């Protein structure tokens, strides 16, 4: 009986969850849907650490599904560390824990519902691509991730016969006056139509105010963002012009129930692939509370296998470093009544976003030919 | 109103001198201690910090490393249960590899550099001897990422602003394997002799075992390792020469929580003439809020706080890495393990003691040694290259021009008796035509001596998007010239733009 | 004025007013960046005094 732990904090999702169970698509006679709805309303480290322990220990849990409701990475962190200490598969999809973190341990490779920073980078530049916006910047800060992203950028603008005008890369620091004497003269002698920015939401709205106060308006210049500055939504400051235009995941049209049923189809469809090929499964060694236990690290890893699982009819395979190969991105734009609405879609690398022409931000005059 | 700092030691001894380090520093509101042992198991240990440790949680919790090789998943969970929070870390001696990320760890301060530091001095002490030729190879995924990454960063920001350094070559294994003869061979075939590397111990141990199988000591292969590298287990099969660092005050853990204990001391004191103090609760579980006193604290510290101790003027850059650092010079002496100097700052400093290279040599080895065996690529056109089969001797038919002069054929080793419908290798054919006789006229005047071999493709080459993969690569001579298959390009290969970006055409033959 | 002088793109530059609001207009204009690297300013002697 292969032990499924679902676990909902914050909010209180009481639903029909047990159709995973109640589909009865378990091919293998092994991988027993042995739900656990267990509920809470303290997100402390000891309690959620206390609870997993003993969830493992009383019953037989092999995988450990997992949502939230706050928008902490440290509890990522903590479940990542779980994972690593006791060598089991977890998941934490579309709860707002996901939070995607990169650079993680030689734990056991778990993957979490939400994309890269390279995957959102390829996503802008296909959006500038649809438009012929073929010029913008680069304006980034000392945030961790920006090397990645300008290296995304780079290896992506010089490996294609497309015309892109790269004008300049910016590297700010927020140390004093200098740093805003920098991006006044830079964004003055941009002139680019299009910029980008990677940081945080206090530095992207003090970036976004300088630039204003400096004279970027919404007229010419369309400024670009991935997910990391929009955050949760319906707190949108001043700062922010109405010609923004994001990116992030399915938060809109992406049902919680839809999410875990595809977190548990994917471990059970991964469970019964290894199983069948390996025909032998490992001890879970409850113990949490003594490093003994951990010499069962052994036999074939699970994530070999678990990286390749496909169910529904969809590709759900993952890479090493724990996101999605397929994000199924949205991209998402406020407009000036301050609120953010979906505009276009983004998965398996095909763009179907509607809205042909640019909801243009008095000299716009259309053409007829023939 | 009272501070009581936390921390987490390995022996009692430690405890003690923590006790009375923070009796030392009361003298200068008040200030206490706890301390809790390492447990075997992290979750454990993560339970009784989140119970004990931070009990009172007003603190910035102080870490060591236990007496096992792991020092990275002892260290994670007290970081992680404290940037839950936003708690500050104190960090005696860490494996500062991984643990110099913001946003894995929130908020983390050491007492030991990392091995990026370690670079840095590499790229000091190489700014002394005019060593401007260099082939490193990284071991470790991210540490040895990490050091690549500072290694490109300090070689590429000076040469924007001599020739100046080239990092001629990047290698990188598995740091689990054992067969690297490959790579070796692959770095025996270059120029530079000046191989500095970043690997573990166990790779350490495997590429002086290779390097001794392949012989790379003859007096010319300097060589420049990393202080993880000169431990026993790998000096036992290190060769001579090699130069290598070690911090000072390395295991003195008592030093190290003084010099702790008085720096957040100062801090206390530099941050108790705030406004807003927002006291974490007594008491983890329950409590999912963030204290605004924990970032604002963290930046007040890192600013510009700092407190003379057992290691001089301690400054941190924007990483929480304590900077400035002392690093000895190392050299193996005859299996002695002599100081050759110090470094502080800077500024190296030698100690103009008996200093000696690998190869028994006195001398300051060069960069490199410039090779003579140049290999040539060259195309068969018509009336530039003639290609002609050979006889079966083993040279080819001699014939003498209108005049009687001799013809000067070059034994051209090109695979240009076969069809595409089964490439293989043949035989030499010798060549001669107008530029073959530019190649000789070129080669007396400037003393080199050169093969030629015949293209692979047949065309000249251009910028073409490959079948599967996304790169763009160039085709034919380009190719073999670009990926170092061929120095030169004796042939004729009309000047244009879209070439002159990555090769340097002299000044044209002919018009 | 900051939104004019980001359009302006003008390697020449004329004003005419008194001195305070001359140094007011100034300091303005290097906020939103009119530094004298392409803009050349020129003025009469009514801000000079
Ligand atoms: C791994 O390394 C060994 C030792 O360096 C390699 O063995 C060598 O074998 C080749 C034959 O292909 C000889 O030309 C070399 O002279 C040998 N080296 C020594 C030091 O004797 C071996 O080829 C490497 N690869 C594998 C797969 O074992």
């Amino acid at each position: 009986s292969i032990g499924i732990a679902v676990i909902l904090v914050g909010t209180s999702d009481e639903v029909a969850i047990k159709d995973a169970h109640e589909k009865d698509d378990f091919h293998h006679l092994s991988v027993v849907p042995r739900v656990e709805l267990v509920a809470m309303n303290e997100t402390d480290p000891k309690s959620i650490i206390t609870r997993i322990c003993d969830l493992m220990s009383d019953r037989k849990i092999q995988g450990v599904v997992f949502a939230d409701d706050t928008d902490q990475e440290a509890i990522a962190q903590i479940l990542d560390f779980i994972s690593a200490q006791t060598l089991t598969p977890i998941l934490g999809i579309h709860g707002g824990s996901s939070m995607i973190m990169a650079d993680k341990d030689e734990s056991s490779m778990f993957f979490q519902f939400g994309p890269s920073i390279e995957q959102q980078a390829s996503v802008m530049l296909n959006i500038m691509e649809e438009y012929d916006w073929y010029i913008f910047s680069i304006v980034t800060t000392y945030f961790p991730g920006y090397q990645d992203f300008v290296n995304k950028i780079r290896s992506t603008i010089e490996n294609s016969f497309v015309g892109w005008e790269l004008e300049e890369v910016l590297l700010l620091d927020m140390s004093l006056d200098d740093g805003d004497s920098k991006i006044q003269n830079q964004l003055k002698k941009l002139q680019s139509p299009i910029i980008l920015l990677y940081c945080t939401k206090e530095e992207a709205t003090y970036i976004f105010e300088v630039a204003n106060s400096v004279g970027l308006t919404g007229y010419g210049y369309t400024w670009i963002v991935p997910s990391l500055v929009a955050g949760d939504t319906d707190t949108v400051p001043s700062e922010f012009p109405t010609g923004l235009i994001s990116v992030s995941y399915d938060e809109w049209d992406y049902g919680l129930p839809a999410r875990v049923r595809d977190g548990i189809a994917i471990i059970t469809t991964a469970a019964s692939d290894m199983l069948s090929e390996h025909s032998f499964i490992p001890e879970p060694k409850s113990s949490c509370y003594n490093t003994h236990e951990k010499r069962i690290y052994q036999s074939n890893m699970l994530n070999r296998y678990l990286i390749n699982v496909t169910f529904e009819g969809r590709d759900l395979s993952f890479s090493e470093d724990g996101y999605q190969m397929h994000p199924k991105l949205v991209i998402i734009l406020l407009n000036k009544e301050r609120k953010w609405e979906r505009v276009g879609k983004w998965k398996d690398k095909s763009l179907q976003m509607k809205y042909y022409v640019w909801p243009r931000m008095d000299d716009h005059l259309s053409i007829v030919t023939l | 109103k009272i501070v009581n700092i936390g921390a987490v030691l390995s022996t009692r001894k430690h405890e003690q001198m923590f006790r009375e380090a923070v009796n030392q520093a009361n003298k200068r509101i008040q200030l206490q201690a706890t301390s809790v042992t390492h447990k075997p198991n992290a979750i454990q240990m993560a339970l009784s910090v989140c119970e004990d440790l931070i009990s009172s949680q007003v603190y910035a919790i102080l870490v060591s490393h236990p007496p096992t090789p792991n020092d990275h998943f002892t260290p994670t969970p007290v970081s992680y249960t404290a940037g839950f929070y936003r708690i500050p870390v104190l960090g005696l001696t860490t494996r500062m590899s991984i643990y110099s990320d913001k946003s894995i760890h929130l908020s983390f301060l050491r007492t030991v550099p990392p091995y990026s530091h370690q670079s840095s001095v590499w790229f000091e002490m190489m700014r002394v001897y005019n060593w401007n030729h260099i082939i490193l190879l990284v071991s470790d995924d991210h540490e040895g990422r990490a050091a690549q990454k500072r290694l490109e960063t300090l070689l590429e920001e000076r040469e924007s602003k001599k020739r100046g350094p080239k990092a001629e070559k990047v290698l990188q294994f598995d740091p689990g394997t054992k067969n690297v003869t490959a790579l070796l061979m692959e770095a025996r075939e270059l120029e530079a002799r000046v191989i500095i590397l970043s690997a573990s111990e166990d790779d350490a141990a495997t590429v002086y075992r290779a390097a001794a199988m392949l012989d790379m000591t003859g007096s010319g292969y300097v060589w420049l390792v990393g202080e993880r590298e000169i431990s026993g287990n790998a000096l036992r099969y290190a060769p001579d020469g090699i130069i290598g660092l070690q911090l000072i005050n390395g295991k003195n853990e008592s030093a190290h929580i003084s010099d702790a204990v008085g720096v957040v001391a100062q801090a206390v004191h530099e941050l108790l003439e705030k406004e807003n103090i927002t006291d974490p609760p007594r008491g983890c579980v329950g409590n999912t809020n963030i204290w605004k006193t924990g970032p604002l604290f963290k930046r007040v510290l890192m600013s510009s706080k700092y407190a003379d101790g057992v290691t001089g003027r301690v400054e941190f850059n924007e990483d929480g890495d304590r900077k400035f650092a002392q690093y000895s010079i190392m050299n193996l002496q005859n299996r002695k393990l002599v100081q050759v100097g110090i470094y502080n700052g800077t500024h190296v400093i030698p100690n103009d003691r008996k200093i000696i290279w690998p190869g028994g040599e006195t001398e300051k080895p060069r960069g490199y040694q410039m090779s003579t065996r140049l290999k040539i690529v060259t195309i068969h056109q018509e009336p530039f290259v003639y290609v002609k089969p050979t006889m079966s001797d083993g040279t080819c038919k001699e014939e003498f021009t209108v005049n009687g002069d001799p013809v000067k054929k070059v034994i051209c080793t090109g695979p240009n008796d076969t069809s595409p419908g089964s490439p293989r290798h043949t035989v030499p054919q010798c060549c001669y035509g107008f530029c073959i006789d530019l190649l000789i006229k070129l080669a007396r005047t400037m003393q080199f001596t050169y093969e030629v071999h015949l293209v692979a493709d047949g065309k000249f080459g251009t910028q073409e998007r490959v079948q599967n993969s996304n790169k763009k690569e160039w085709n034919g001579m380009m190719g073999e010239l670009l990926s170092g298959q061929a120095d030169m390009i004796v042939a004729p290969l009309t000047i244009n733009n879209e070439r002159a970006q990555y090769i340097e055409f002299s000044k044209p033959f002919k018009y």
